């Protein structure tokens, strides 16, 4: 296909889900969340080269979460 | 902080304390002095907080003795698929499955009790079978006696890959304690690893074999003319023909959109009236729906990457 | 000292240092070691060089002084010149056996212990020269030169000419054996057309027959690879 | 060797290993001496 | 140094700039302080496995595509130029019944002489210099080997004397092992790229030279021959 | 010491002088030193009887290509009852008879070396007397070369070639057995069959040994 419209949403999804992942959106490996949701901590020491603290297994947790959401989107709109 | 971290060569394997009988508990070692001393040895056998104090040798004693019970559960299921090789009549029963009655075990003549040999069908004397391994081994695409055999020799090889492992792991390599003491790798690990991945591998089962066989028999083809299982996976326009989709190949699946496989993969629920059994197309979409599932749950739980729930 | 070694860095095994004849210090299977091994090895190498020296040019005085009969059969009591042709091979084997037989064992027992007998038996009154291991020549060398005057030199070039041979007459075995040509016949292919007259063809083919009997159904042919 | 013996001289062991060897013996009598009631042969 | 390669807290601990290849990549932390030993996983085996097969892919990488090419070029003949799969070693891929005798016979001499070769190499590995000493057909002194397990040296194994200087073994190690990494990768895509198109690895590298834009993996699932 | 396996060092038990000692004993069952002597003479008696059995095999084997009828060493027995004469009961009765007094008195030498030739089996002192080995009588009988009796660094020289050409035996009459029973043809005639077409007459050939 390659810009169906499930092509709009796929990278519109997964792309969409680390994109601010970068930034305070989501838990990641360094800011953890709390049970007052807080989303604050980030003392992990990990070694990646990246401007602040992004993991390349942050990568593949939002990737890969972003694919459930995803393909529950395109399935949401194709069974409808 | 999730690591292996074993120990090395910690007891010795030899027979010096075999014939020392009670030699693990303190009170037993001391031989008998009456014939009390026979009846507590047993029950003391398989208690381990009696013989000794620490996690790391209870847990070691534990964990070894787990590859015992799955060393006996596959030299009992090597035998019940031996039974259906050499001794089953599961070839007349599975031609003609509505009379012929289950058998496997067979009686030697002497004693006067080979009478227990019944009257069955496919002009066999055996017993009755309730265990209903016949009835799973057709739901499995399970067609030649050479099958059975190689679930045989091979559910009896890996049975004494167990007992090393049980050996290995005792007297040669034994885990330390922290490593038994991590419970959210071992739940990430047997919530996606055993049944997330044992569904799938189970799912891509049934979709290769069960699902093309059990619609060759039904459509009243016998296993003399069924090709072999390697036929299917190797061969797509054989496979094509009982179902059209598997010309699509693998592109619906990536293309994202999955009512294409709705004829070998469907929802239907109730009873198939012809076999009885459930609809075989949605029992491989219900493994599916589940593997997909657990491997989800599976990852709720961090290890080393602070990302999931402590405990 | 170095004189030069095989390849250009290596360094030369502990056993080897030069004083044999054509030493490079090539050794690297480690096979020659405990020289009880190695001197057991020269004495192969030397009459290995020797026959295959006296083969190669026996080869090409067949094919050059006599045209026809191809040079890998020989044998069979056909291309047997005039007079012989009827002297009943398993009696000229015969004739050989005894001969050798005793000169092989003559010579072997005197690799076993060493200057022991050198010395002629029957008349018993005379002897080869002192020697080490393999270099007689009283008799052998008749003409006394390679005594007084460089010895080993001649020796280096004894082994530099046979190690040739013994190569250049596993060439012929081999070509003679895929081509069913003699040497110079399967040079003179190459010169007037290299580029198919090259290796790169004529192989896969052995071209020899697996019978080939005398006397009854006999003398298996094996090749060496198994081109067909 | 010494000790693999030790063990198989316990006390359940023989229980096993002889009674299986009265065991096939008093089976096989009755496979070549079918069915006897009385002492009569 | 130069690591990046995802490296870690603890994988650059004990895994900083000794052993050659070392990208401090070391996710799981499987070679480690010597935590745990006498088993499949340790710093001992783990770099002795990782050499090994990358030996061996080197070879295989080698051995598959040769014969695809020489026949492509038109230099040996077609009927040994059986794609590598397809040589008889999976007869339900087919077999190419090219040998002078049967696979059967040829699996009895290698599994014989090939278990000489390896059952020899763990004495080795197990026993440091233990090989060397019993008589083996005078070869021991040889055979006898040096250092660690995984190079060998000695005379045979190493005959043309190179890294002498041990500036340069470092780097011959290094330059060894980062060449296995990548035969080995490419023997893995080898099975899979001969599963999903069904034609061969060389084959394969036309078809995508041919036609880039198109013929590929996204392009190529309907094909998806066994 | 050259061991099997090289590489290892031989079960601590057995370093000792035995005739060809290779420190085998990969299920350690000589650890019983009372035991040892007595598997040193199980082999002994086996290796000897295969040496005698490989030749009892191969030469009427042999004897067989140049014509000369003779059976195979299988159906060898119905061949010599099929022309009878006396019946089989008879000849397994006399061997039973005179076999088991040999190994019968085989054995009580093992036991107690003193007797057996003390005397009063008639006469013949010190024939039967054992030279002291286990699995060495020695003697008049059944050493009538009188080999053995001097050099013994040529003695204990022998003792090896016996069992390295013993335990040969042993392994090839293995063979006589397993590669009857998959081509079902004489020793000699394989023999003959392999050096004939080596390719097609092969181990994988036979199509027992290799099911498909
Ligand atoms: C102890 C070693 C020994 C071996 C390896 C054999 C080997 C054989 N014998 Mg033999 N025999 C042996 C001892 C003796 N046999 C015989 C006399 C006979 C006779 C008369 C016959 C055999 C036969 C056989 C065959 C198997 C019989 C059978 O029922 O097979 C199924 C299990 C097999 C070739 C039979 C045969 O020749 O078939 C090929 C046969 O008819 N043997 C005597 C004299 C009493 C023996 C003394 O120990
Ligand atoms: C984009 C909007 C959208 C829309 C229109 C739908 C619509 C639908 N979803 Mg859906 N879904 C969505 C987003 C959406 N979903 C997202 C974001 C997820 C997270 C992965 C899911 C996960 C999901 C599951 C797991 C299931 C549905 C199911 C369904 C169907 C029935 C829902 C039900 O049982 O009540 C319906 C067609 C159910 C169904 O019938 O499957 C077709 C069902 O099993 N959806
Ligand atoms: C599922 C069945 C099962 C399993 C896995 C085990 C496992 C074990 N038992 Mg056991 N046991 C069982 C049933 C079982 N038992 C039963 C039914 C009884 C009768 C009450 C006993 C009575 C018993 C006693 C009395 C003792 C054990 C002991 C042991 C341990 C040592 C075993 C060993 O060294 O063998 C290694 C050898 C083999 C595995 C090969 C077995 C081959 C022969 C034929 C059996 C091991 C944890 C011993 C111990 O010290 O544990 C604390 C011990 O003293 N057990
Ligand atoms: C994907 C990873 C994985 C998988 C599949 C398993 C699988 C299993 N674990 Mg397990 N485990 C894991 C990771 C994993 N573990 C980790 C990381 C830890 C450390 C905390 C543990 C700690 C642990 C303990 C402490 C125990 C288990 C047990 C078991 C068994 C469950 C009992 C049962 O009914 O089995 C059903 C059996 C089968 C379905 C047969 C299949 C068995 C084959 C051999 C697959 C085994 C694969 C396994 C990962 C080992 C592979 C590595 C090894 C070959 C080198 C099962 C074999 C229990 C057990 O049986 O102990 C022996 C048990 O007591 N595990
Ligand atoms: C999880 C286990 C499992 C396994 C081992 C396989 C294995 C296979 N599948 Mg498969 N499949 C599975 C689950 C599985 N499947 C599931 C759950 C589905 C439902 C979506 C499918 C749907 C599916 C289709 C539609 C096709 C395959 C095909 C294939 C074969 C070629 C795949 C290939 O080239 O991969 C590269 C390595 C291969 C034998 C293809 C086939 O049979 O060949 C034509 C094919 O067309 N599979
Ligand atoms: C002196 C050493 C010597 C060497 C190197 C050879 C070498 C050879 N001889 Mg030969 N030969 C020799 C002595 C030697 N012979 C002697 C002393 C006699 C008796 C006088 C013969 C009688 C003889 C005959 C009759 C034949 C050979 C043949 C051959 C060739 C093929 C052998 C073969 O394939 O056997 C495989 C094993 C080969 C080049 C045969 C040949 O060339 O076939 C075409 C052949 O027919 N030779
Ligand atoms: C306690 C009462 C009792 C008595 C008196 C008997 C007596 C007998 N039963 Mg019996 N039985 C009993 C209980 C009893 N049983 C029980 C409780 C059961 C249920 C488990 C059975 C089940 C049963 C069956 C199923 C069979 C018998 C049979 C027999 C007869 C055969 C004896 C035999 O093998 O030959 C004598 C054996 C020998 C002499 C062998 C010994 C040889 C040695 C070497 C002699 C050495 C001398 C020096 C015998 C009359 C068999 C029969 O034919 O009965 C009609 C038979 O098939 N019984
Ligand atoms: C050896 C090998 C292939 C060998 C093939 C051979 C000999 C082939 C021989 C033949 O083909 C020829 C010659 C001729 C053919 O006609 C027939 C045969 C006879 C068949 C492939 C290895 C292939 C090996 C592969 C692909 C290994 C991949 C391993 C990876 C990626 C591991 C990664 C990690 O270990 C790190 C890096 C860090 C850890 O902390 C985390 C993880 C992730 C665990
Ligand atoms: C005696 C023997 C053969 C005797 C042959 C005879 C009498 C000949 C008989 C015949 O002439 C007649 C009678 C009639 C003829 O017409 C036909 C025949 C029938 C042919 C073979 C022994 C054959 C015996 C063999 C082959 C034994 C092999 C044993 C091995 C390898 C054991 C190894 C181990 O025991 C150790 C060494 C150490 C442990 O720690 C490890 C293990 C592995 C347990
Ligand atoms: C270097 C080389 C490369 C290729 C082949 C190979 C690898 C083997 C290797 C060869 C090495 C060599 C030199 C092998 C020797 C081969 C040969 C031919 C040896 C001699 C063979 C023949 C011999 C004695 C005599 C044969 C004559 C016989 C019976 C009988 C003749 C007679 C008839 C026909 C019947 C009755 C009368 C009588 C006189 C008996
Ligand atoms: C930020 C930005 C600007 C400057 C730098 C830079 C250019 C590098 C750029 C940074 C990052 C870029 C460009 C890309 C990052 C990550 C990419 C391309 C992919 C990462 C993750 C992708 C994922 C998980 C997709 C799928 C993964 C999984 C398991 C899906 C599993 C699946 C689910 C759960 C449903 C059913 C089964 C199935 C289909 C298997």
């Amino acid at each position: 296909f390659i810009g169906s419209t499930p092509n709009l949403i796929m990278v519109a999804s997964t792309g969409l889900c680390l994109a601010a992942g970068r930034f305070g959106l989501a838990p990641t490996v360094n800011k953890f969340a709390t049970s007052g949701l807080n989303l604050v901590d980030k003392p992990l020491g990990l070694k990646t080269g990246d401007p602040a603290g992004f993991t390349a297994v942050d990568v593949l947790a939002l990737g890969s979460f972003g694919h459930m959401i995803g393909i529950g989107i395109v399935l949401g709109l194709k069974a409808t | 902080k999730v690591k292996v971290i074993v120990d090395r060569n910690t007891t010795d394997t030899s027979f010096e304390k075999w014939a020392k009988p009670g030699h693990f508990s303190r009170t037993l070692a001391k031989g008998p002095t009456t014939t009390t001393w026979i009846w507590n040895l047993h029950a003391d056998a398989h208690d381990f907080d009696s013989h000794t104090s620490d996690l790391e040798d209870i847990s070691r004693k534990v964990f070894s003795a787990h590859f015992g019970q799955l060393g006996i559960i596959l030299i009992w299921l090597s035998g019940m698929y031996f039974h259906g090789a050499r001794f089953s009549n599961y070839e007349a029963w599975l031609s003609d499955p509505t009379h012929i009655k289950p058998s496997a075990q067979v009686v030697w003549p002497i004693v006067g009790q080979e009478i227990l040999n019944g009257d069955v069908g496919g002009g066999f004397q055996g017993i009755q079978i309730t265990s209903g391994f016949f009835q799973l081994w057709r739901a499995s695409g399970i067609t030649s006696e050479l099958e059975l055999y190689s679930t045989a020799l091979g559910g009896l090889l890996l049975a004494s890959a167990m007992f090393f492992a049980g050996w290995f792991h005792y007297h040669k390599a034994a885990p330390k304690l922290e490593w038994f003491q991590n419970v959210e790798s071992m739940m990430n690990h047997h919530l996606a690893g055993l049944l997330g991945l044992g569904s799938l591998g189970w799912a891509g089962h049934q979709i290769h074999l069960s699902i093309p066989i059990n619609k060759l028999l039904d459509a009243g083809v016998d296993p003399k003319e069924i090709p072999l299982p390697h036929e299917f996976l190797l061969n797509r326009e054989l496979m094509a023909g009982l179902y059209p989709s598997f010309s699509a190949g693998l592109k619906p699946f990536f293309t994202l959109n999955w009512s294409e496989y709705s004829d070998f993969l469907t929802f239907k629920g109730g009873l198939n009236p012809i076999n009885g059994g459930l609809w075989l197309t949605d029992i491989a979409h219900h493994h599916l729906a589940i593997a997909v599932l657990f491997i989800i749950a599976g990852h709720m739980y961090r290890t080393n990457w602070g990302i999931g729930h402590s405990m | 000292a170095d004189r030069k070694l095989w390849a250009p860095g290596v360094a030369a095994p502990s056993y080897l240092d030069g004083s044999l004849a054509g030493d490079y210090g090539w050794d690297p299977m480690g096979l020659s070691s405990d020289p009880k091994a190695l001197a057991w090895y020269r004495q192969a190498e030397l009459v290995h060089s020797r026959w295959a020296m006296m083969g190669v040019v026996g080869i090409l005085g067949q094919e050059i002084l006599n045209p026809d009969v191809f040079w890998y059969e020989a044998g069979l009591p056909k291309n047997l010149p005039e007079q012989v042709s009827g002297l009943n091979l398993g009696g000229i084997l015969a004739f050989e056996f005894c001969m050798m037989h005793y000169v092989e064992v003559r010579r072997w027992q005197d690799y076993k212990n060493f200057g022991s007998v050198n010395e002629d038996p029957v008349f018993k009154g005379n002897s080869v020269p002192n020697e080490v291991m393999g270099y007689p020549g009283g008799i052998f060398d008749p003409f006394g030169f390679a005594k007084g005057k460089d010895i080993e030199d001649l020796k280096t070039k004894e082994i530099k000419n046979g190690r040739l041979a013994m190569v250049a007459w596993t060439g012929f075995a081999l070509q003679a054996q895929a081509t069913g040509k003699g040497p110079i016949a399967c040079w003179k292919d190459h010169l007037a057309d290299p580029f198919v007259s090259n290796i790169t063809a004529n192989i896969g083919t052995c071209v020899i027959p697996d019978s080939v009997d005398v006397g009854g159904v006999n003398i298996p042919l094996y090749c060496l690879w198994p081109g067909q | 060797m010494q000790n693999l013996k030790i063990y198989l001289s316990t006390a359940p062991v023989i229980a096993f290993i002889w009674l299986s060897l009265l065991s096939s013996l008093i089976i096989e009598v009755n496979r070549f001496f079918p069915d006897p009631l009385i002492f009569a042969f | 140094k130069d690591t990046l390669f995802f490296a870690d807290e603890n994988s650059l601990t004990y895994l900083d700039g000794t052993l050659p290849g070392d990208y401090g990549f070391d996710p799981f932390g499987l070679l480690e302080p010597g935590n745990g030993d006498v088993g499949f996983i340790n710093p001992s085996w783990l770099r002795y496995s990782e050499v090994i097969h990358g030996r061996f892919a080197m070879l295989g990488a080698a051995g598959c595509i040769t014969p695809e090419i020489l026949s492509s070029l038109g230099v040996i003949p077609e009927s040994t130029g059986i794609v590598w799969y397809r040589n008889g070693v999976i007869p339900p891929a087919g077999s190419s019944d090219v040998y002078w005798v049967d696979p059967y016979t040829l699996f009895f001499v290698e599994v014989v002489a090939m278990q000489f070769a390896e059952l020899r190499r763990l004495q080795d590995y197990r026993n440091p210099g233990s090989m060397g000493k019993q008589y083996f057909l005078g070869l021991e002194g040889v055979l006898g080997g040096s250092g660690d397990p995984s190079y060998p040296g000695g005379a045979f194994f190493n005959m043309f004397n190179l890294g002498k200087t041990e500036e340069s073994m470092k780097v011959m190690k290094t330059r060894e092992i980062k060449n296995g990494r990548l035969a080995m990768m490419a023997m893995f895509g080898f099975g899979a790229q001969a599963i999903l198109t069904g034609k061969g690895p060389y084959q394969n590298l036309l078809d995508h030279l041919s036609d880039p834009f198109n013929n590929n993996i996204l392009t190529n699932w309907t094909s998806v021959y066994g | 010491r050259p061991v099997w396996y090289p590489g290892n060092s031989p079960p601590e038990w057995l370093d000792g002088s035995l005739p060809g000692d290779y420190g085998y004993d990969p299920l350690g069952l000589a650890s019983d030193p009372e035991m040892l002597k007595w598997w040193v003479q199980a082999e002994l008696v086996h290796g000897r009887w295969a040496m005698l059995g490989t030749v009892g095999m191969i030469v009427p084997g042999v004897a067989a290509r140049a014509g000369g009828d003779f059976p195979q060493w299988y159906d060898a027995g119905k061949v010599y009852i099929e022309n009878s004469s006396i019946p089989f009961g008879a000849l397994l009765m006399t061997q039973v008879l005179m076999m088991g007094w040999s190994e019968m008195m085989r054995y009580y030498e093992f036991v107690s070396p003193g007797s057996q030739g003390t005397g009063s089996f008639m006469g013949f002192t010190e024939a039967f007397a054992g030279t002291g080995e286990n699995g060495y009588p020695g003697g008049r009988f059944f050493d009538p070369f009188g080999l053995a009796k001097g050099d013994p660094a040529k003695l204990q020289e022998y003792k090896v070639k016996e069992i390295k050409n013993g335990r040969l035996a042993m392994f090839s009459c293995l063979g006589y057995y397993a590669q009857y029973a998959a081509t079902g043809k004489g020793p000699v005639d394989n023999w003959f069959d392999h050096i004939a077409d080596p390719f097609h007459n092969t181990c994988a050939t036979n199509g027992v040994s290799v099911p498909f």
